[PDB]
């Protein structure tokens, strides 16, 4: 598990 | 009470020169601007020149323009208009005029046909 | 390529923005003089930034929160936090942008349709569209976040951005020609300000939502190429960036005004 | 609350609603002052603009595309204007029309548009200078009877702009008549102006069907300019 | 010839001066030494009025005072519960430019008149739900700044046409004509007795007028500019005078003459209403500042500012039981305070 | 024109002959007023929110 700091913070 | 008695009318020869003087009484009269009005016979109330509060602006119409000097004494309470260069074009009653408001720069009404701070005027007439 | 990391950075520039916010959605909410459709486009505006400094500030908070050990949550639980806290992030920064056009379009109508403004735009329909902006914001935002792992979503949300860049430089930029009409005109018979408001209007936008939606543009379009790889690890600027539009914008849209400004 | 409270505050709302739907009809009305000397043909737009739609106000409604205007031709009042003019602090224009024929009376229209743009309360309000009675204008300088150097000393060294339009090819003297009253007007405002209100200069006849379309025109450009400023455009 | 009556008009004026000047044995400032001032009167407003869309020009306290009407450009008059911020009536009227407006002191009528120079008179008791004018009087050759009832069916209305007239509103006709103004009649005041009157002009002077005898009883002239407002000290033998001049001035009756002046060098506009308090020891006055100063009536020194709006305080009316001061703004809002 | 004159110089008549008391009678009575209905000023002596009808 992990909290992106928002979505897409990577490519996902 | 406000009150604008003036004197310096007369008869003048064409060419000559005049000097009318206004004893404003009963106001603050550093702090308006003051007109002078003329009323040729059967015309109307010819507005004929403009001085601030602080003489620092001055304005005429170009009947006078060139001929005519406004000037005022903020302690002796007297508004001046020298007429270097009259003409028959110029008998009229003349009228000091007083700004209607204090510190204002619109002088409304001063050319209105009954209007308070206006003097009872001093009729000049040339040859 | 370079980095600016900004990890605790986003708690102090979210918190300064909730507040700036906080004081021109209240200063509207006092002055009921404020009710005009430009000050409820402003104040829309100005919640919208409140929410997305609160939302950044929240995840900020249980991000470190949990890294500090002070905080556990089962996993399913913690990704639909997550999950609650980016549709909320998403929507208002979808109508953060929406109320960023339409406070183009209300200045826009209120220039070239001078005379028919009040006819044109008032308060129930300045109502009515904040609704739509704000319920099509929480629906597409939920579908973004639900199909986030769909490049479709991040190319509509980057084409999303770029109508709305579209839309503001062609109406701020028609707008600044009837300005400079208008200052020819009465040069004429006379005889920047307009160049500078405009570049402040667009430049903070693209300045600050522009790499944002660079950096989604470049997840679609190019996932592992090394410097596409670079961008995306400075993530962290471009969303603090659009914090720091939750700052400027209240000044830049509410208190230019003096009535603003009093209170 | 009580019964008769209850009844209050439903009354109440009804006013309130009515009042909501009497807000859109102002708003989308634009007000108009229009004001000229008795020489200056105030009437005869007043009467030519009708096509378009003991009393001391005269109010002529009148619309051009979809625009509702409203324009108020102050009469039987007294020549004490200073007290009823702060009225009009709220309009979108003065229309100060004058007779640019009579020499003699054009300094009285000078000190009259003088004292509106300078006025304290004015000081917002657009002033659309209706330069009236062009033809008669026209006719006294081609007849060259009467002569602007005597009332106007100025005009003697004044030369024609190079904005100058002599739309239907008309004399170069009457055009140098028509833009010096024009330019004086001018002067005024742009001297003593704040950039808060401008001054909208059009040359007219009473025949001119368009007198509606330059108050459109002009009104729009007012709007326009203080919505430009107050986006900090203009 | 004219000459003469000048002169003799002239004499009479300084015979005037001589004796007013016998009679000024004190001076108010100096009988008010002896008594402790007011200190700041702060006050804050209670209720905001947010109903009209245009500048106010006018407003009036009914005289059992919590109805409130209020007069805009808009061309509304609107009648406030001041209790409740409670709209109970409005208004539209057949021209925009409305400048003022009463009560009659029995509540039924409320009047208003502007730049048409008809004083149009709305009757708030029909058995219709919506009210009707009742009366639209005519004769007046200049817009209405100021109409007052003197009761249910006599009001009286000052008018730039330097004149007041009295209207029987059964009749429409005026009763009296009051001519004597040299101006345009700016402010009108009645007497708590209301068998006089006192009007204020764009003369620098205030007339009292006797209802009855139809006839200028006194001129007060120690302004120096448009007597913009006037108001009836609450024992009806003074009365205080707002001017172009920035000065209040307080006149008494019985002395013929300014019993005191209000001014401070801070102040370079004019006054636009004025009221006092029930007491009579505050004088309230409206400036175009855009503040709204409280003055000790008595002491002459600034007891406080009411600070809170934006545009010209155009109108100023204390409740009749002296509970609350109202003001009416250009910003279209009358704030009510105490 | 005479008329107004005539007009003037007989209201300025009646206006002279008027009976006038002493500015300190005047200013006594006006501060006898004040301080006789000082207390019964609600702005001057500001009642209790008791007895205040705008924000009881
Ligand atoms: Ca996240």
């Amino acid at each position: 598990y992990s909290m992106e700091h928002f979505r897409w913070g990577k490519p996902v | 009470q406000v009150q604008l008695q003036e004197s310096g009318g007369g008869l003048v020869q064409p060419g000559g020169s005049l000097r009318l003087s206004c004893a404003a009484s009963g106001f603050t009269f550093s702090n308006y601007k003051m007109n002078w009005v003329r009323q040729a016979p059967g015309k109307g109330l010819e507005w004929v020149s403009d001085i601030s509060q602080s003489g620092a602006s001055i304005s005429y119409t170009g009947s006078v323009k060139g001929r005519f000097t406004i000037s005022r004494d903020n302690a002796k309470n007297t508004l001046y208009l020298q007429m270097n260069s009259l003409k028959p074009e110029d008998t009229a009653v003349y009228y000091c005029a007083r700004c209607p408001a204090p510190f204002t720069r619109d002088c409304f009404d001063v050319t209105s046909t009954t209007y308070a701070y206006r003097g009872q005027g001093t009729q000049v007439t040339v040859s | 390529l370079e980095v600016s990391i900004s990890d605790g950075l986003f708690l102090s520039l979210g918190l300064v923005s909730l507040v700036e916010n906080a004081l021109v959605v209240a200063t509207i909410a006092k002055n009921r003089n404020l009710h005009s459709p430009m000050y409820c486009f402003i104040c829309c505006l100005a919640l919208s930034d409140l929410l997305v400094s609160g939302s950044n500030v929240l995840e900020t908070a249980v991000i470190l929160l949990l890294e500090a050990g002070a905080l556990v949550a089962r996993a399913a639980v913690l990704q639909q936090l997550d999950n609650v806290i980016d549709v909320i992030t998403c929507s208002s920064m979808l109508s953060s942008l929406c109320f960023l056009g339409a406070i183009a379009v209300d200045r826009y109508i209120s220039i070239f349709y001078a005379l028919r403004y009040h006819s044109i735009v008032t308060l129930p329909r300045a109502r009515r569209a904040v609704a739509a902006i704000w319920v099509a914001s929480v629906v597409f935002s939920t579908l973004f976040i639900a199909y986030y792992d769909h490049v479709a979503v991040l190319l509509c949300l980057v084409v999303f951005f770029l109508a709305m860049l579209v839309l503001m430089a062609v109406l701020y930029v028609h707008m600044l020609a009837r300005a400079c009409q208008h200052a020819q005109g009465i040069a004429r018979l006379h005889k920047l300000k307009g160049a500078v408001t405009l570049t402040i209007l667009l430049g903070i936008f693209f300045l600050c939502w522009g790499p944002f939606f660079l950096h989604l543009t470049l997840i679609v379009l190019c996932p592992e190429h090394p410097t596409c790889g670079c961008i995306f690890k400075n993530f962290n600027l471009f969303l603090a960036l659009i914090i720091c539009n939750a700052i400027i914008d209240p000044l830049i849209y509410a208190f230019h005004s003096q009535e603003l400004r009093r209170t | 609350l009580s019964a008769e409270d209850k009844a209050a505050v439903e009354r109440s709302k009804m006013i309130e609603k009515q009042l909501q739907k009497d807000k859109q009809v102002y708003r989308a009305t634009h007000r108009l002052l229009l004001l000229g000397a008795d020489n200056s043909g105030k009437s005869t737009i007043v009467k030519q603009m009708r096509i378009y739609h003991t009393s001391g106000i005269f109010e002529t409604k009148f619309q051009v595309d979809k625009v509702n205007f409203h324009m108020f031709d102050v009469g039987a009042q007294r020549d004490e204007r200073r007290k009823w003019i702060q009225c009009f602090n709220d309009v979108t224009a003065i229309i100060f029309v004058v007779d640019s024929s009579d020499y003699n009376r054009l300094q009285e229209a000078l000190n009259d548009f003088k004292s509106i743009w300078n006025n304290r309360w004015l000081r917002t309000i657009s002033v659309i200078l209706f330069l009236n009675k062009q033809d008669l204008l026209a006719e006294k300088v081609l007849a060259g009877k009467s002569k602007i150097e005597d009332y106007f000393p100025e005009f003697a060294r004044y030369t024609t702009p190079e904005d100058a339009t002599p739309e239907p090819g008309e004399d170069p003297r009457v055009t140098r008549a028509k833009y010096f009253i024009r330019d004086e007007f001018l002067r005024i405002s742009t001297a003593s102006g704040d950039g808060r209100h401008y001054c909208y200069p059009h040359f007219t006849c009473s025949v001119d069907t368009e007198n509606a379309r330059r108050i459109f025109n002009d009104c729009r450009d007012i709007i326009q300019r203080m919505h430009l400023r107050q986006y900090e455009l203009l | 010839e004219l000459d003469q009556l000048r002169q003799e008009a002239e004499q009479l004026k300084n015979q005037i001066r001589d004796a007013r000047k016998a009679c000024a044995d004190a001076t108010l400032s100096q009988i008010t030494n002896n008594i402790d001032p007011v200190g700041r009167i702060q006050m804050r407003t209670r209720r905001t009025l947010r109903g009209h869309l245009a500048k106010i020009y006018a407003m009036h306290w009914g005289t059992d005072s919590r109805l409130l009407v209020s007069a805009s450009q808009d061309g509304k008059l609107i009648i406030w519960d001041s209790y409740t911020t409670n709209k109970v009536h409005a208004i539209p009227l057949r021209s925009s430019w409305v400048m003022t407006c009463a009560y009659a002191p029995s509540g039924n009528y409320v009047a208003c008149g502007g730049l048409d120079n008809i004083c149009s008179i709305y009757n708030l008791k029909t058995r219709e739900g919506n009210v009707r004018v009742s009366r639209e009087l005519a004769g007046h050759t200049g817009y209405l700044s100021c109409c007052r009832f003197l009761d249910d069916n006599q009001i009286v209305t000052s008018s730039g046409d330097t004149t007041c007239a009295l209207w029987d509103i059964e009749t429409g006709q005026q009763t009296t004509t009051f001519t004597g103004h040299t101006g345009d009649v700016m402010s009108l005041s009645l007497a708590p007795d209301t068998r006089l009157f006192v009007s204020g002009a764009c003369d620098a002077s205030a007339k009292l007028w006797d209802v009855r005898e139809g006839m200028c009883r006194q001129t007060f002239t120690g302004h120096e500019s448009d007597i913009n407002a006037i108001c009836f000290f609450p024992n009806g033998n003074a009365f205080a005078t707002g001017s172009d001049d920035a000065t209040c001035r307080l006149f008494d009756l019985r002395a013929d003459q300014e019993l005191m002046t209000y001014s401070h060098d801070n102040i370079i506009c004019g006054i636009t209403s004025v009221s006092f308090s029930k007491s009579g020891r505050l004088l309230l006055a409206g400036y175009d500042d855009f503040n709204c100063n409280v003055w000790d009536a008595l002491k002459a020194d600034r007891a406080g500012v009411l600070a809170g709006h934006d545009n010209r305080v155009s109108c100023l009316g204390v409740t009749d039981d002296g509970m609350a001061v109202a003001t009416g703004s250009w910003d279209s809002f009358l704030k009510i305070w105490n | 024109s005479i008329a107004q004159a005539r007009k003037l110089v007989e209201q300025l008549k009646m206006e002279a002959n008027i009976d006038r008391i002493k500015v300190s009678k005047a200013a006594a009575d006006l501060m006898a007023y004040c301080e006789a209905h000082a207390k019964e000023d609600p702005l001057l002596t500001p009642v209790p929110a008791s007895e205040n009808p705008f924000r009881e």
